[PDB]
């Protein structure tokens, strides 16, 4: 709120990488919808069997159990 | 007769992966160190059933669930090639709305929101009587949204153990591979309550 700025470092804005495209995927059959190609290492709007989110999808070393479908962190 | 449940009757409450973490959950579980009936008569179902059986030649193979069990209402028949039917069969030893066709055996049967859920776990044992000491979570195997009202059930041919689930809070320990290795019953005793609190 000033026309003159003193020497220093000022927190001005927020940077947020925006998603490139939407990834919607369903099982090898028909999950009541048309699946899309999987995109890795890119900020995308993913939707896996109705679970929606935005993020970067990378190949993981975590070993889900056969019945386990999703993974949750400490904050759930 | 009756026997001690020890730490049996633990199952994965969901299909969520976790790694090397303690998680508090509120669900229907078999209370630790509870009295489980030890043995066929028709038994009540209540809000859930934990079943266990020691087998040497696969004697116990069938289960019936229902309220009337006289063909008047839907009857859930499970026969281990696992065949699951909901036909109103008229009734036992050896209007269909569903039909699916596929040592200590532990099973958890419950019915929530019309979903009949069956968890199971099989393990070799060195004993022939009573539930042995140890811990092992039961994995889900069947989840059918049939909607059958169940208030009684029966087995179909050996001794077997029957217990009933209660709405309790449990602190489960997921190892690095997502396998539940330990569980704390928050209501068992003050020490377990402290563990849950912390």
């Amino acid at each position: 709120k000033s026309f003159t700025v003193e020497k220093g470092i000022y927190q001005t804005s927020n940077f947020r990488v925006q998603p490139t495209e939407s990834i919607v995927r369903f099982p090898n059959g028909s999950g009541s919808g048309s699946s899309t190609n999987l995109v890795k290492n890119k900020c995308v709007n993913f939707n896996f069997n109705g679970l929606t989110g935005t993020g970067v999808l990378t190949e993981s070393n975590k070993k889900f159990l056969p019945f386990q479908q999703f993974g949750r962190d400490i904050a759930d | 007769a009756y026997t001690n449940s020890f730490t049996r009757g633990v199952y994965y409450p969901d299909k969520v992966f976790r790694s090397s973490v303690l998680h508090s959950t509120q669900d229907l579980f078999l209370p630790f160190f509870s009295n489980v009936t030890w043995f066929n008569p028709v038994l009540p179902f209540n809000d859930g059933v934990y079943f266990a059986s020691t087998e040497k030649s696969n004697i116990i193979r069938g289960w019936i669930f229902g309220t009337t069990l006289d063909s008047k209402t839907q009857s859930l028949l499970i026969v281990n090639n696992v065949v699951i039917k909901v036909c109103e069969f008229q009734f036992p030893f050896l209007n269909c709305t569903f039909e699916y066709v596929s040592n200590l055996r532990e099973f958890v049967f419950k019915n929530i929101d019309g979903y009949f859920k069956i968890y199971s776990k099989h393990t070799p044992i060195n004993l022939v009587r009573d539930l042995p000491q140890g811990f092992s979570a039961l994995e889900p195997l069947v989840d059918l949204p049939i909607g059958i009202n169940i208030t009684r059930f029966q087995t179909l041919l050996a001794a077997y153990y029957v217990g009933y689930l209660q709405p309790r809070t449990f602190l489960l320990k997921y190892n690095e591979n997502g396998t539940i290795t330990d569980a704390v019953d928050c209501a068992l005793d003050p020490l377990s309550e402290t563990k849950c609190t912390l």
